[PDB]
């Protein structure tokens, strides 16, 4: 299973580093595009884009670098992806799993739960867990809001495969 | 002297729900969609003379957590049902979010306004008679609006008013 990393930045300072296992052993292929889209190989990706939504008690979502606004996003194979498979699950605080508009419209956004959330289950697809940092993901926290609006800016500074 | 109405506004997703609510608040208008997860709004208006705060519940244009949602309903007296009249499944939708009002509420009988909203845009899929007929069906008013010329604004939310202060 690879591993790569966030440097994540708030208002451009750094805050921490965030590294994931990626479960290309169980859900390959959206384990590969999480993490080509975050070396960059392709040309485009995670570097500079921002989590736009954080809902304390609830998760950190990011992952839109072509509309900046939290709709837009785009993966490696074309703007979406069937959903893989459903084998595993949101367990609790640090998995990593895709965000989505319903069935099949896997793009790029993608969400960190700082919690368990179960009722995910099914309709979105987990593909990875926090290994380092996870601390970092429980500062992002501090940020966010009810309705997921942050106070500062919250951006993946540096991005990469350890 | 004054009075209060908590109101939310409901409907499919991108039929409209914040940019009304926007346009009643801060009177202006942005061509940006950024869907909602929840907000809330107060203003001071007087509707008929009469000077009253509106507490307005804008909220997301989805069905799933039903807890919350019920919540949304049990409190707000009365509820903008809003669809665009470019979408025929967002007019499709409007009895459901009749039906969960009724339902939770224990009611047949709560303040509802039918909004075909998006009326500036050439694109029309719902014709204006189908709306009127569901909304006179349903013994509440219609209010065709657009939050882009800021059409029908504050008529939606001043009828919403008017059908609470009747229904009291
Ligand atoms: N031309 C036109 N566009 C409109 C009108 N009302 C909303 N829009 C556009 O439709 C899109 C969605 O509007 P928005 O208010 O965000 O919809 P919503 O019902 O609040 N969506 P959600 O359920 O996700 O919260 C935006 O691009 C907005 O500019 C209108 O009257 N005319
Ligand atoms: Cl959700
Ligand atoms: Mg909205």
């Amino acid at each position: 299973n690879p591993t790569v990393f966030f440097d994540i930045a708030v208002d451009g300072e750094p805050l921490g580093r965030v590294s994931f296992e990626l479960f290309a052993d169980k859900v390959p292929k959206t384990a590969e595009n999480f993490r080509a889209l975050s070396t960059g190989e392709k040309g485009f990706g995670y570097k500079g884009s921002c989590f736009h939504r954080i809902i304390p008690g609830f998760m950190c979502q990011g992952g839109d670098f072509t509309r900046h606004n939290g709709t837009g996003g785009k993966s490696i194979y074309g703007e979406k992806f069937e959903d893989e498979n459903f084998i595993l699950k949101h367990t609790g605080p640090g998995i990593l799993s895709m965000a989505n508009a319903g069935p099949n419209t896997n793009g790029s956004q993608f969400f960190i739960c700082t919690a368990k959330t179960e009722w995910l289950d099914g309709k979105h697809v987990v593909f990875g867990k926090v290994k380092e940092g996870m601390n970092i993901v429980e500062a992002m926290e501090r940020f966010g809001s009810r309705n997921g609006k942050t106070s500062k800016k919250i951006t993946i500074a540096d991005c990469g495969q350890l | 002297s004054m009075t209060e109405y908590k109101l939310v506004v409901v409907g499919a997703c991108g039929v409209g729900k914040s940019a009304l609510t926007i346009q009643l608040i801060q009177n202006h208008f942005v061509d940006e969609y950024d869907p909602t997860i929840e907000d809330s709004y107060r203003k001071q208006v007087v509707i008929d003379g009469e000077t009253s705060l509106l507490d307005i519940l804008d909220t997301a244009g989805q069905e799933e957590y039903s807890a919350m949602r019920d919540q949304y309903m049990r409190t707000g007296e009365g509820f903008l049902l809003v669809f665009a009249i470019n979408n025929t499944k967002s007019f499709e939708d409007i009895h459901h979010y009749r039906e969960q009002i009724k339902r939770v509420k224990d009611s047949e009988d709560v303040p509802m306004v039918l909004v075909g909203n998006k009326s500036d845009l050439p694109s029309r899929t719902v014709d204006t008679k189908q709306a009127q007929d569901l909304a006179r069906s349903y013994g509440i008013p219609f209010i065709e609006t657009s939050a882009k010329t800021r059409q029908g604004v504050d008529d939606a939310f001043y009828t919403l008013v008017r059908e609470i202060r009747k229904h009291k």
